């Protein structure tokens, strides 16, 4: 019956962005009221959020993860940067909403929370909604790395290390990306209407 | 969440040493980090030491040089060697694992149940 | 880019007021524009938003049809017409701008979604 957005937004644990989680939302009635009551980011693309309770979609996805505050702006169509290019990429024609909030109180700890990782290097940009969880050594220079770290040869994931005294641009933010897809197929995820 | 087993802990004389172990069992998940935090009776939870993907070791300042964390070479267990212990090290120590289901990226992170360490004469 | 607000002031409950916010520069048709309010003892909160062409508007739940956001790109100005004002609406009102890089931004409500702010104008609705 009611779509389980609470399992996504109020999950006690969130994914590392390089291993970002997707929840598919389907065969359910979607109450979007919680969006209008809190969030530090709430941007939508191609859809008016106050209309969602009167709209139907064929697929709805909720993608979630943790990044730094000053990276939230990269979660938008058209953006570039290590997160948009190497970790989580939206398509140019994204239709949906990007929601984030400061999670310093849960995701940082004294001495540092290193549990959250991101991909610092990649040979090419991700395609939209691509996920890369590989751990090959990254060749930054002319010399082949032969699988071994060294000058110009780097392990590709890095830990954020969130400390509660970080400046707010470096604190952890939880992000949910809602995709509303209107496809050539019956639109069976509707609001109450 | 992943299933953890902690061992070690208990009472030790000041200046003595203890070894804690934290094993994550089972399959089907990918590990992002394994480490130890601690929480003293009043204070908030803090890092002690953790090992993240790529064998990167991170220590809290209050233990660097006295504690050593290491990864077992044949199973997913990490060890905390605590040397030269002092009364202020008395705390509940928690195994802290971040991991995700390797097929559907469900977040499986877990705190252990906590193990008391008491440093007193 | 500098944003400068005008209008506002004191009004009797049930009355109306218009705020405006004029932007410097030549990039104004690129901007999604928002209005925010900051009332005594609360953080800044979203009121209304408008897409760069004026094709899409967006209102906080407390607007209840009472306010209209509009823009005139040829005067670099966004407006907030506020009707049927309540004392609950007393607050410092801010203008804000964010660049619609993808050309598809239809809402922006977070404090951290905007990079340029107007100076704030006090609006006071008396009982
Ligand atoms: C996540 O949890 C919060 C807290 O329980 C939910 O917010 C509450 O929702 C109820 C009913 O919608 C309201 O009566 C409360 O006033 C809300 N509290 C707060 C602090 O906002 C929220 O709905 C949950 N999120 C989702 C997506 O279900
Ligand atoms: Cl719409
Ligand atoms: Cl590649
Ligand atoms: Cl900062
Ligand atoms: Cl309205
Ligand atoms: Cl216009």
């Amino acid at each position: 019956n009611l779509c389980p957005f609470g399992e996504v937004f109020n999950a006690t644990r969130f994914a590392s962005v390089y291993a970002w989680n997707r929840k598919r939302i389907s065969n359910c009635v979607a109450d979007y009221s919680f969006l209008y009551n809190s969030f530090s980011t709430f941007k939508c693309y191609g859809v008016s959020p106050t209309k969602l309770n009167d709209l139907c979609f064929t697929n709805v996805y909720a993608d979630s993860f943790v990044i730094r505050g000053d990276e939230v702006r990269q979660i938008a169509p058209g953006q570039t940067g290590k997160i948009a290019d190497y970790n989580y990429k939206l398509p140019d024609d994204f239709t949906g909403c990007v929601i984030a909030w400061n999670s310093n109180n849960l995701d940082s700890k004294v001495g540092g929370n290193y549990n959250y990782l991101y991909r610092l290097f990649r040979k090419s940009n991700l395609k939209p909604f691509e996920r890369d969880i590989s751990t090959e050594i990254y060749q930054a220079g002319s010399t082949p790395c032969n699988g071994v770290e060294g000058f110009n040869c780097y392990f590709p994931l890095q830990s954020y290390g969130f400390q509660p005294t970080n400046g707010v641009g470096y604190q952890p933010y939880r992000v949910v990306v809602l995709s509303f897809e209107l496809l050539h197929a019956p639109a069976t995820v509707c609001g109450p209407k | 969440e992943v299933q953890l087993v902690e061992s070690g802990g208990g009472t030790v004389q000041p200046g003595g040493s203890l070894r804690l172990s934290c094993e994550v069992s089972g399959t089907g998940f990918t590990i992002n980090a394994m480490g130890w935090d601690r929480q003293a009776p009043g204070k908030q939870r803090e890092l002690v030491a953790t090992i993240t993907r790529g064998d990167r070791i991170h220590y809290a300042d209050s233990v660097k040089g006295r504690f050593a964390i290491s990864r077992d070479k044949d199973k997913n267990t990490v060890y905390l060697e605590m040397n030269n212990l002092k009364p202020e090290d008395t705390a509940v120590y928690y195994c802290d694992v971040a991991a995700f289901d390797s097929s559907d990226y469900e977040v499986l992170d877990s705190w252990g149940q906590g193990t008391q360490v008491t440093v007193s004469s | 880019v500098q944003l400068v607000e005008s209008g506002g002031g004191l009004v009797q409950a049930g009355g109306s007021l218009r705020l405006s916010c004029a932007a410097s520069g030549r990039a104004f048709s690129r901007y999604f524009m928002g209005w925010f309010r900051q009332a005594p003892g609360k953080e800044r909160e979203f009121v209304a938003g408008i897409s760069r062409s004026g094709g899409s508007t967006d209102y906080a739940n407390f607007v209840k049809g009472r306010f209209t956001i509009s823009r005139d790109n040829a005067k670099n100005t966004v407006y907030l017409q506020m009707n049927s004002l309540k004392p609950e609406d007393t607050a410092v009102y801010y203008c804000a701008a964010t660049v619609d890089y993808s050309g598809t931004l239809t809402a922006a409500r977070g404090r951290e979604d905007y990079d340029d702010w107007g100076q704030g104008i006090q609006v006071t609705v008396s009982s």
